[PDB]
């Protein structure tokens, strides 16, 4: 009620209203964040999403739009702290695209210590999925490379990695046995989905993919707003 | 070689010129003197408008003035007094845990996982809020900033080192190395000639701004330590981990004084913050609580409850009236 | 191994500095707990008048 | 509230025969919200008690 | 209004009948037609158990509100509606009074209170019924375009809100506009009932017809379209929830038609018999008589509890809950 006072609630209001349109223009976005072993496709994969709008490391976002849907990916491989410390920042994601190449069953990590990089790839699954901060966090299992397995697949024993195997040493019941094999470490079976895919280097069949996908988790959160649950 | 069994030997050197040092404890002191008794705060204040967690806040120089950065991209500069938003700046990066606010009035800090120190100028030739300047050269996510000045700034990341930049040049004018984890946390000397740093190894450090080489280096956590702050005489300082303990180190005695623990506490500290006497101890918790302890006897005088999530950011203003929390529900809360 | 050699010389630099007696520490943070007491608004509150909170 | 209060007539069934000397006394009713048309209750003997006809030209003609 | 006199069979037969023999007709026996004495629920019983019908529902609703209040900041208009049908103890307050008090003190009894009880009530009866269909739509909404913003505004919810509590309070006030204080002719005590006059026997089926067809089968028949309509949307999707939310929508709707489909069933069946569709007898009307007032408090019941069982159903409202009791159990005691 006073003269000088006036403009410092109306500038207040002017900041309140241009707050209040710009978060509603970011709820609309597709946040995605992008996980990998030290060598997976995680390159691969953001060049086939083929990003169209838009010392120093860290975040690399990667935007771009398909049927009226903006995605925004970051990927973390700049990163090297400690992963706790900042792991919580985005627990708000609306999923996770985690990458696995399938050609790795038979190397072994640089770091020479002899294990399986494919029973490394793993442990870092089961120790993302089953985390404090994901727990309805939605993920999407991509496996890479699947035309050079079908090259190690008939020559090297799948025997190698997972010794207890029935056989079968053709392209199926290799693949999706590995799937089976992923999909067993999740803990929330009942409540956290999985969709897993064969990428290879298809064209056009990842980012529906992961449009079909996203399409699902944003219908789980609007059912879990109404009230239906 | 074997230079490393010199190491093990001198730091038995200095555990022995730190017992015999140890005459009396703080505890066995401070026994006459009676208790604060019980604090009972009122919150008169709550400023909303955020849309996502709050991650960091700082206090305006005098008062009154108060700026938030959460992880939404918006940095918000508020006057206390009212509810008026005075400031509202888009980041370019929405990844942001900390902010400062300079100690004279026109400048703002902010970084965050883009290993990046963005300094804005507030008022500029033409009212609107322009990046005068983006400090790069840290390899990690930036933990910490404070203003030395209005030309120079202190920084802690991840990358386990500190610097002292120069701002109108952009350029490390000193880098603190030494610690063998990711730094956390930091604060600054009254009289800005010493600030002390948390690390993640469970230990602090206590650097010299004008040299640029650590003089002592304080142990006694277990897990890392979140937050750091100093005692108002300068003599001593407080830190908080995820031991859920705050402990109090004395520069000095070159020893730890007293441990601020109790039973039904177990998430961990993310603030610490000191009255402007020194008698009081405020420390947030994962607990969605905030604890006053009465620094001089290790008793809890007073619960700040109120949160839902978390309290993330606290601090008291510099003549003592007001003390400001944030939380991870887009929500600050001003306590009298 | 000069990083052994750089903790050594820090190890040195920290060991040669100057300590004072935990009894004397602590009579100057109860002197300086007591000397502002009555200057705190927290520690000793104060009226809603004067808080500009009120 | 009050919605299951219900006021209906009286008289399931119209019986002639209207006998003289056997009735041992009379009642008579008014039209209203109850019931529309006007019935009459009479005591042919004893407690029974049953209702002439409604028929003017015959009942209410002596009426 | 009604008089008799006794004939005496005296000299005089107070309507000249000893000089007019006509005819007499043989032995009939029985054949009661008479009908006094019906079996009725005692008065005391319906605001007895009312009251207690408005308790829960203040309670409910308070418990309800209160959580709405806390979580303020993060509400969507299926919050805001579930929040409007909470504008129901205030409706149900003002019906229990100027009936308690109309039933201690029977002088009170005038027309303008009997419509004043009964348009509160009819109010109370009909907000929900039309509340829920909106929740209805707006969860239909909120699957079928859910890449847009506008179904999450609130302007939503208050706009629809609105509309409820206006298509309610024009089926009561058309509902309530003919009652009126009529004094029982059996016992000449005061009460309210429904007086158009002469015709005031066909402003008994307009209300029953109008709370038949606009507030049962059309409320029944737009739940069961947009409830269709959400399930062939999330039938096609992955989601391990998908029988979760099947057990809601068959649970809601079948709640809705059990608990307001008697009362409107024992409302055809006085019908008929009030147009001698069914043989009438004394123990007919006795049955109907307690199974009006049963089914009506049954209504009722329903009415009183819809927002608490509509939020327990979801699992935000659980937790909030289950946090709101451990701050209750930490603390207080």
């Amino acid at each position: 009620l006073s003269a000088e006072d006036k403009a410092a609630v109306e500038r207040s209001k002017m900041i309140d209203r241009n707050l209040r349109e710009d978060g509603e223009k970011a709820a609309r976005e597709v946040k995605l964040l992008l996980l990998g072993a030290g060598e997976s496709g995680k390159s691969t994969i953001v060049k086939q999403m083929k990003i169209i709008h838009e010392k120093t490391t860290g975040i690399v976002e990667t935007h771009f739009t398909f049927k009226d849907l903006h995605f925004k990916m970051f990927d973390v491989g700049g990163q090297r702290s400690e992963r706790k410390k900042w792991i919580h920042c985005f627990e708000g994601v609306t999923a996770i695209i985690f990458c696995v190449a399938l050609s790795d069953y038979d190397l072994v990590l640089a770091e020479d210590e002899e294990m399986n990089r494919m029973h490394e790839s793993m442990k870092l699954f089961d120790s993302i999925c089953n985390n404090k901060w994901f727990t309805d966090t939605s993920i999407i299992l991509f496996l890479n490379k699947k035309d050079l397995f079908e090259e190690k697949i008939k020559k090297s024993p799948l025997t190698i990695c997972y010794p207890e195997y029935a056989g079968s040493n053709t392209y199926e019941e290799a693949a999706a046995y590995i799937q089976c094999q992923f999909e067993d470490l999740n803990k929330r079976k009942d409540t956290k989905e999985i969709y897993t895919h064969f990428t290879c280097a298809t064209d056009t069949k990842n980012v529906q993919f992961v449009f079909d996908a996203v399409t699902d988790v944003i219908i789980k959160n609007n059912l879990k707003d109404c009230g239906l649950f | 070689d074997q230079l490393r069994q010199e190491a093990e030997q001198l730091k038995n050197q200095i555990r022995d010129a730190r017992k015999a040092c140890a005459d009396a404890t703080l505890s066995q002191i401070t026994n006459n003197i009676d208790p604060v008794g019980r604090i009972q705060m009122r919150t008169r204040r709550t400023l909303r408008g955020h849309l996502a967690k709050i991650y960091a806040m700082h206090w305006g120089t005098d008062s009154r003035l108060l700026v938030s950065a959460s992880q939404d991209g918006k940095l918000i500069i508020w006057d206390s007094y009212t509810t008026n938003k005075v400031h509202a700046i888009p980041l370019r990066s929405s990844w942001v845990m900390t902010c400062a606010y300079a100690p004279s009035g026109n400048y703002v800090a902010c970084g965050g996982l883009d290993n990046i120190c963005s300094i804005y100028n507030l008022k500029t030739r033409e009212g609107n809020v322009r990046v005068s300047r983006e400090l790069a050269g840290h390899t990690g996510y930036l933990s910490c900033c404070r203003f030395l000045d209005d030309n120079q700034i202190v920084t802690s990341s991840g990358d386990t080192t500190c610097a002292l930049w120069d701002i109108e040049t952009g350029q490390q004018t000193t880098t603190f190395t030494g610690h063998t984890g990711d730094v956390m946390s930091l604060s600054l000397a009254p009289d800005t000639r010493l600030f002390v740093s948390g690390a993640c190894d469970a230990s602090a450090k206590l650097w010299d701004v004008r040299e640029g080489m650590c003089r002592q280096t304080f142990t006694g956590h277990e897990s890392d330590i979140n937050a750091i702050c100093f005692f108002p005489n300068g003599n001593a300082f407080a830190t908080g981990s995820d031991d859920a303990t705050c402990r109090l180190f004395d520069l000095r005695a070159d020893q730890e004084l007293m441990t601020y623990s109790h039973d039904n506490i177990i998430c961990g500290i993310t603030s610490v913050s000191f009255s402007k006497s020194g008698r009081l101890l405020l420390a947030g918790y994962d607990d969605f609580n905030c604890n006053v302890w009465d620094a001089l006897k290790a008793d809890r005088a007073g619960v700040l409850a109120g949160h839902d999530n978390r309290v993330s950011c606290l601090g008291v203003t510099d003549d003592g009236m007001a003390v400001a929390t944030g939380s991870w529900d887009s929500f600050l809360k001003i306590w009298n | 191994i000069a990083q052994a050699r750089k903790l050594v010389e820090q190890l040195k630099m920290e060991a040669n500095i100057d300590r004072i007696k935990v009894s004397k520490a602590a009579a100057d943070l109860m002197a300086y707990c007591e000397a502002h007491a009555k200057e705190d608004p927290l520690l000793t509150p104060v009226p809603a008048s004067e808080n500009p909170f009120r | 509230a009050s919605v299951a209060t219900e006021l209906r007539c009286q008289c399931l069934q119209t019986l002639q025969g209207i006998h003289p000397k056997n009735i041992q006394s009379v009642n008579v009713k008014s039209p209203g919200p109850h019931c529309a048309q006007t019935e009459v209750i009479a005591t042919l003997k004893n407690g029974r008690k049953a209702c002439l006809n409604p028929a003017s030209p015959i009942v209410k003609k002596i009426i | 209004d009604f008089l008799t006199i006794f004939l005496d069979d005296d000299e005089s037969w107070n309507e000249t009948l000893n000089m007019s023999g006509y005819d007499y007709s043989g032995n009939f026996s029985l054949e009661v037609s008479v009908c006094e004495m019906t079996t009725v629920v005692p008065y005391t019983w319906n605001v007895g158990i009312l009251s207690l019908i408005f308790l829960i529902n203040v309670l409910g609703n308070g418990l309800v509100t209160y959580i709405f209040c806390k979580h303020r900041s993060r509400a969507g208009a299926i919050d805001i509606l579930l929040l409007g049908i909470c504008l129901n103890s205030l409706c149900l307050s003002i019906s229990l009074l100027a009936e308690v008090l109309m039933f201690l003190f029977p002088n009170i009894i005038s027309t303008g209170l009997c419509r004043l009880e009964i348009f509160f009530y009819y109010l109370y009866v009909y907000l929900d019924i039309f509340s829920v269909v909106c929740v209805s739509l707006v969860r239909y909404l909120l699957v079928a375009y859910s890449t847009r913003s506008w179904p999450k505004k609130q302007s939503l919810g208050w706009v629809l809100t609105s509309a409820a509590l206006l298509i309610a309070l024009v089926l009561s006030g058309d509902a309530c506009r003919h009652r009126s204080r009529v004094v029982d002719p059996v016992s000449k005590q005061a009460m309210c009932y429904e007086n158009a006059g002469n015709m005031t026997a066909d402003w008994r089926l307009h209300v029953r017809t109008v709370s038949v067809t606009a507030g049962f089968l059309l409320p029944l028949a737009l739940l069961i379209l947009f409830y269709a309509l959400t399930w062939c949307v999330v039938r096609r999707t992955k989601l391990q929830a998908r029988r979760k939310v099947r057990g809601v929508i068959v649970a809601v709707v079948l709640l809705f038609f059990v608990f307001c489909f008697p009362y409107h069933v024992l409302n055809l069946l006085d019908t008929l018999l009030r147009r001698r569709w069914i043989r009438d007898s004394c123990y007919t009307r006795g049955l109907i008589n307690v199974g009006l007032a049963v089914t009506s408090l049954l209504q009722a019941l329903y009415s009183a509890v819809v927002p608490l069982i509509y939020s327990c159903l979801g699992s935000l409202f659980r937790q909030r809950m289950y946090g709101l009791f451990q701050s209750l159990r930490q603390s207080f005691m």
